[PDB]
RNA sequence: UAUGACUCUCUUAAGGUAGCCAAAUGCCUCGUCAUCUAAUUAGUGACGCGCAUGAAUGGAUUAACGAGAUUCCCACUGUCC
RNA sequence: UUUUUUUUUUUU
RNA sequence: CCCGUCGCUCCUACCGAUUGAAUGAUCCGGUGAAAUGUUCGGAUCGCGCGAGAAGUCCAUUGAACCUUAUCAUUUAGAGGAAGGAGAAGUCGUAACAAGGUUUCCGUAGGUGAACCUGCGGAAGGAUCAUUG
RNA sequence: UCCGCCGGCACCUUAUGAGAAAUCAAAGUUUUUGGGUUCCGGGGGGAGUAUGGUCGCAAGGCUGAAACUUAAAGGAAUUGAC
RNA sequence: UACCUGGUUGAUCCUGCCAGUAGUCAUAUGCUUGUCUCAAAGAUUAAGCCAUGCAUGUGUAAGUAUGAACAAAUUCAGACUGUGAAACUGCGAAUGGCUCAUUAAAUCAGUUAUAGUUUGUUUGAUGGUAUCUACUACUCGGAUAACCGUAGUAAUUCUAGAGCUAAUACGUGCAACAAACCCCGACUUCUGGAAGGGAUGCAUUUAUUAGAUAUGCGAUGAUUCAUGAUAACUCGACGGAUCGCACGGCCGCCGGCGACGCAUCAUUCAAAUUUCUGCCCUAUCAACUUUCGAUGGUAGGAUAGUGGCCUACCAUGGUGGUGACGGGUGACGGAGAAUUAGGGUUCGAUUCCGGAGAGGGAGCCUGAGAAACGGCUACCACAUCCAAGGAAGGCAGCAGGCGCGCAAAUUACCCAAUCCUGACACGGGGAGGUAGUGACAAUAAAUAACAAUACCGGCUGGUAAUUGGAAUGAGUACAAUCUAAAUCCCUUAACGAGGAUCCAUUGGAGGGCAAGUCUGGUGCCAGCAGCCGCGGUAAUUCCAGCUCCAAUAGCGUAAUUUAAGUUGUUGCAGUUAAAAAGCUCGUAGUUGGACUUUGGGAUGUCCCGUUACUUUGAAGAAAUUAGAGUGCUCAAAGCAAGCCUACGCUCUGUAUACAUUAGCAUGGGAUAACAUUAUAGGAU
């Protein structure tokens, strides 16, 4: 190609987003912004996939064109907006607050919460460095930049931040005893706490997660993101709590519920 | 044009390759600028990829050149080009290229001596105590002395004229003086 | 590119390897005669199913007996086979899968349960019936003969409400027939 | 169809074998075919009941050589226009 | 230990 | 039962003068459009200055063409010479019996044709055998 | 002369072995398939021919096709006929 | 899902192949063809050539309106504040679609790196010194389009003058005001501090310096890295002379919500180059590369950046039977497709990923991004028009035409779905969808069912162009429905079946292989026959009639898999069937004897150099394959969907498995590979 790539085809966009193989020739292809595209779930598919509020993509962009829709305290009127892991959406004609996190089953799910908890979110920070005149700051996964970071913070831990003011109100180390998620590969969506971490020198480290269940699977370190100090989430988990069910007894609890 | 491609090139096993693609804009070459010693000073504006700019000087009069063991940098005129290891046709042209052995006018240098240490190479009372201070570590090497009494000092340029439109470079000392006084001497 | 190649398809019978067995021609020819079948295709279609499921019978009970895979897939097929009515309660586990033969398939078409409940005084009967439109399962309307039913609407199968036989509105021959006799 | 592997015969002992050819050897003849040219009684290759080729009256070939006879091409030019 | 060549096509 | 020359029809390739021909890629040298940079140049336009066209100089990339040679894929050719196939051709009888000279291998020579002969070898011989 | 050991050219008997058998004490220990290792065959002709290369004074040696053609060719053994 | 049968003979057992049997999301052709659902479709020969039409344009309240454009208002005042064509400005056209020509460690797959670079845009943060003596900042200057009027030419979004007028176009310019740091520094109560001056935003360039860590100081495995400070440098496209809504508090000053725009970092969307391993046939290709870069070094140039990428000098290096180099490919690679005991064999032009091309080369402007071709420049080959002076070209885009061939469709409708794009909720989209042709391929499925009578075989069954009434879709058609609008499907008023003429075909009947020693004709003829064989006047085999057999809306005929243990690694042969070099030596290659810590007591635990290999983990696009759930009427499918009609619920579901080699991490130390041992120069 002599330049970037404008389209997404259908077949070749994420397979978490669930899209129906003869629904069409394409695929909405994520815009730039704070997430990756094979890790954002875009505002078209929150809207109509999900929530069904539109039925096509006209209708999808008739409402977001109204500034009825709000990421992260934001109004967004870009359908390709990439809204991912920890992001919050507001619709507030609707009342409704909406966490995205990872199911089980590693989709992005959107997380009913309180109008106290859309009020903050979780970020996960990349590195803090000094940039121009000094000044200390820290950049998060999400693209968010902060200047006049805690020194205490490093990189690898969490923040939560406070969106009505924009600021750092607390911060979790990253550290073996903490409850984490899963946010790549085929454990994404896992919720456990850490038991150890191997280093590396010159590769990538590894991170030993126990389930609640007992159950034990390991990842890499960019896979992992801390949920809280301790063994309790920060934030309300979704359906499940991140405990990955094996087919045989999942089968057991439907036919349980068919009868 | 010029193209900086290995399609060209043979094999490491000397073996021929065989074309398969176009030459590609994004792996060009462009002509050399040849920068020359002369009082018309003459800079292009290239555009670059990205946008991004950059100065192809075809002719220099002065450069930006530094005394490191003073820590002093000055705005001098290059008179001629006296040893390039490259090339010596580029001495004869007076081609102004990185790391080439240039002669630098002396007169910024030796007027910042003067007013600094108060030597040549009302005053109020605080001044000569300023200079008579700074008189106990003046050490001065021979070498520079005698290039200073010719009006003229041995420098290197240390910029790329062809690239940021600039001869600036340092006053030779020490053991790289030496070498090079001893590479001219011939 | 066009969305309708991504579609996908697949056969559903076999021709048999060896074109003219007496045997096999004998004993295909007297299960299409009591089935009432149409042709040896239909006969193929089912041998090419049953062996479908057998093989993959065979495949489970390959592995151990512990093995999840094996529990999961066993299950499930023990599950398919007593929806439609192919295993009873009794038979539950996979080796009476192995048991299956052509007949049972075949005793679990439409056609030949509409003749055995005696909707139908023959099996050919009952094959025009449903292709006429004479039969429902539950409330639809079914016309396809090869139609598998299960166990739960094997009960529920009653002639179709908008035909002669299931309510009113007779058929056009009896119309004209009372209009003709009208005068 | 044609010829004749084969058999028998006459003058005069035998009946041109291996080879080679319109040859410095062929009358017919500027023979026939291909090639070289715009055009070739020339050159080359091929064919052969060859007026009248043919085996130390030596047959066939042959690198290297030749003030030896021949044909063509490049360069060259007052040979010529 | 003299000499002794040959037997049309298909089929039974 | 069977071998070969010779006789007829057809098919497939092989050799071949023609200093054969075509196409593609590389090799030697030469010419070389256009564009770019550089030198000179100054129609002209604005306030002694600034900008600047045509044109010109030398270089870089370099199409295209010519010369030399080598590979790769095709292809024409007077004529020459092989093989194969085809119901009832001619001349012999070489191979099968000890095939009427046992057969066969290597090598050399010679005859219409199979083939004959010389030297050495094998039994796949027609002898598993003379302490007679 | 007699009794033994090692190595060698061979022979006779035998199948619990192999084999299509003829036969083989190695041609055995092979569908109960595997000790190590070299060469080499893929129906019969065309053909050990054409072409290229290489060796040779030559004769020829080594390497070595294809087009095309064909339902058999061939091995062991049985009966008869000769 | 581990299978064979006919054919050499008088007969036998073999080797061995030929033939048969079955398969292809495999092409073509022959015949036949009623219904429903899906669906490939000028790749193969020509990346050959193209008439004609279309396929890229774009407007918000938020850059620029005086159309001599429309409409409503104004009786008097009004710069304009409603629509706005045209035009300037900005953005896009580097995406998408098409094709597989070139290309054999090359593309490409997995796996790495950029501490070796660029990146319009989106998302989060960050913007302090310009005039310093000119002195608009309550706001600088000169043009040009549209418009109008003089036209040239045969002619083109070919083209010259003349008259106006705008900017978020162009060119300038105050740039709201400071502090701190450094240098010079008159003067001076002089180891001092001091007026004044210079420098000082951000960006570039070169130097000096700090950036520690066995009473402050960040990050990595690793950087004189991030960053700070100083000295200077640059004739810096930077540091807002822009636009829409509203309308307010103090005494003219302040004041909200946005739009667009410039600069830095981070992030996102990506590119470029790059580490390791991996590719078909060929030796009738054994040496190749190095003047003129081949391998490496030093210094430079160029590049966004590393690098012989290029230049100057220097050295002789670099690859190769572990197959270099050269040649062939009817060779783009992969995801995958066909067949499936296992191992394997064959295919992969084509919708997904990566690469390349736009008739063949080369060069280049614009731009963040192109060596772009529905952009330009030149040559070459073709080729349209001409008024003969010139001028215009690129269907391997959608249709369509010629040619080529065995071989492949309409010059239709639409942006309604999916998504892309622009200034933009609105325009455009031959991308994409709909419909037309369509027996590539795949799914379901009509052509009859039931009684009476008569014949038959034992109340029970079969036959009958005999009788009798019932049923229905093929067709036809109101209507509704579908649909962007149509059409089709589904539903359904009135019609629609007795030789139910609403008439089933393709191949065969000696064997392989199911089915006639029937009848007539021909007479080694004509012909059949994949193979074996039929036909010579009594032909189950030819040509026909009857009858019968296989499949069935399908069947016959003309590269590839299986069968093939006839390519054999698993797993073939070499005495006579084809076969072991005449004999020995011998380098590459392959292979290579034994030996080094076992046991009990107890109870996973306590006691006496480098690799192969194996266990486990992470990661490893989708689609396809396997597979869970789900009555599209069933099915091929699809990802749906289910309860009850609650102004709802199931947080509805949209799992899971597989994945050579190569790479990373981890446990084991049997079996193996390489190195080493003793002249002690050994350990401590
Ligand atoms: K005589
Ligand atoms: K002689
Ligand atoms: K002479
Ligand atoms: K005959
Ligand atoms: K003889
Ligand atoms: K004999
Ligand atoms: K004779
Ligand atoms: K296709
Ligand atoms: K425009
Ligand atoms: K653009
Ligand atoms: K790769
Ligand atoms: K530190
Ligand atoms: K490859
Ligand atoms: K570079
Ligand atoms: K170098
Ligand atoms: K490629
Ligand atoms: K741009
Ligand atoms: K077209
Ligand atoms: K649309
Ligand atoms: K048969
Ligand atoms: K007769
Ligand atoms: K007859
Ligand atoms: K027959
Ligand atoms: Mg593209
Ligand atoms: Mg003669
Ligand atoms: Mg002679
Ligand atoms: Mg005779
Ligand atoms: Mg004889
Ligand atoms: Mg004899
Ligand atoms: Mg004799
Ligand atoms: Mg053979
Ligand atoms: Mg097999
Ligand atoms: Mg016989
Ligand atoms: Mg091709
Ligand atoms: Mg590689
Ligand atoms: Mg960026
Ligand atoms: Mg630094
Ligand atoms: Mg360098
Ligand atoms: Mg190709
Ligand atoms: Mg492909
Ligand atoms: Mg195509
Ligand atoms: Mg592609
Ligand atoms: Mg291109
Ligand atoms: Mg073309
Ligand atoms: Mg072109
Ligand atoms: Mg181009
Ligand atoms: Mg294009
Ligand atoms: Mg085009
Ligand atoms: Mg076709
Ligand atoms: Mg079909
Ligand atoms: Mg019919
Ligand atoms: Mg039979
Ligand atoms: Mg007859
Ligand atoms: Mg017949
Ligand atoms: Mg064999
Ligand atoms: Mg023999
Ligand atoms: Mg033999
Ligand atoms: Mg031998
Ligand atoms: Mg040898």
């Amino acid at each position: 190609a002599r330049g970037l790539k404008k389209h997404l085809k259908r077949l070749n966009a994420p397979k978490h987003w669930m899209l129906d193989k003869l629904g069409g020739a394409f695929a909405p292809k994520p815009s730039s912004g704070p997430h990756k595209s094979r890790e954002c779930l875009p505002l078209i598919i929150i809207l109509r996939n999900r929530l069904k509020y539109a039925l096509t993509y006209r209708e999808v962009i008739s409402i977001l064109m109204q500034r009825q829709v709000m990421v992260d305290s934001k109004v967004r009127t870009d359908k390709t907006y990439p809204a991912g892991f920890m992001d919050v959406v507001s619709i507030p004609k609707t009342n409704e607050n909406f966490r995205l996190l990872y199911d089980t089953k590693g989709r992005f799910r959107l997380h009913s919460v309180r109008d106290e908890e859309a009020k903050f979110k979780l970020c996960k920070v990349r590195s803090v460095q000094f940039g121009q005149k000094g000044i200390p700051y820290l950049n998060t996964y999400d693209g968010r930049t902060i200047r006049y970071p805690d020194p205490l913070i490093k990189a690898n831990d969490t923040i939560k931040l406070d969106l009505e003011s924009n600021k750092i109100v607390d911060f979790i180390k990253f550290d073996v005893g903490n409850v984490v998620m899963v946010t790549g590969g085929r454990n994404r969506g896992r919720v456990g706490v850490i038991k150890n971490r191997e280093k590396h020198k010159g590769s990538f480290e590894t991170v030993h997660i126990q389930d609640a269940l007992g159950h034990e699977f390991a990842t890499r370190l960019g896979n992992v993101f801390t949920l809280g100090k301790g063994t309790k989430p920060w934030v309300s988990l979704p359906k499940g709590k991140g405990i990955k069910l094996s087919i045989i007894e999942e089968a057991r609890k439907r036919l349980a519920a068919q009868s | 044009g010029i193209s900086r491609d290995s399609m060209h090139k043979r094999r490491a096993t000397g073996g021929k390759k065989k074309a398969w693609r176009k030459k590609r804009k994004y792996e060009l070459g462009r002509q050399p600028a040849n920068t020359k010693i002369s009082a018309n000073k003459t800079v292009r504006r290239i555009r670059v990829r990205g946008g991004n700019v950059k100065w192809r000087a075809l002719r220099l009069d002065t450069g930006n050149y530094s005394w490191g063991s003073e820590a002093v940098t000055r705005k001098t005129r290059i008179l001629d080009v006296v040893y390039n290891a490259s090339n010596n046709e580029l001495v004869r042209t007076q081609t102004l290229v990185k790391s080439a052995i240039v002669q630098v006018d002396a007169a910024p240098f030796k007027q910042w001596y003067l007013q600094h240490y108060g030597v040549d190479i009302k005053k109020s009372n605080h001044v000569l105590r300023k200079i008579e201070t700074r008189q106990k570590d003046r050490k001065l090497d021979p070498h520079i002395e005698e290039q200073f009494g010719g009006g003229r000092l041995l420098a290197c340029i240390s910029s790329r004229p062809g690239q940021c439109g600039r001869a600036d470079g340092y006053i030779l000392e020490g053991k790289e003086l030496e070498f090079y006084m001893k590479k001219l001497q011939k | 590119v066009h969305v309708a190649f991504y579609r996908n398809y697949g056969k559903t019978f076999k021709k048999p390897r060896r074109p003219y067995e007496k045997e096999r021609l004998d004993a295909e020819l007297k299960l299409v005669g009591e089935y009432g079948l149409r042709c040896k295709r239909e006969l193929w279609r089912v041998q090419y199913a049953l062996s479908r499921i057998r093989n993959a019978a065979r495949m489970l009970l390959t592995l151990d007996e512990k093995d999840p895979r094996r529990i999961f897939e066993g299950e499930a097929l023990l599950r398919r086979m007593n929806r439609y009515g192919l295993l009873d309660e009794s038979q539950n586990k996979l080796d009476y899968v192995l048991s299956l033969t052509v007949e049972n398939f075949l005793e679990r078409r439409l056609q030949t349960l509409v003749f055995k409940t005696g909707m139908a005084k023959s099996i050919h009967h009952a094959r025009v019936l449903i292709r006429q439109r004479h039969i429902r399962v539950g409330r639809q309307v079914v016309n396809v003969p090869s139609f598998m039913v299960r166990l739960d609407s094997q009960k529920h199968i009653d002639f179709s409400l908008i035909s002669p036989f299931g309510g009113g509105r007779p058929g056009r021959v009896k119309r004209k027939n009372q209009k003709a006799a009208a005068k």
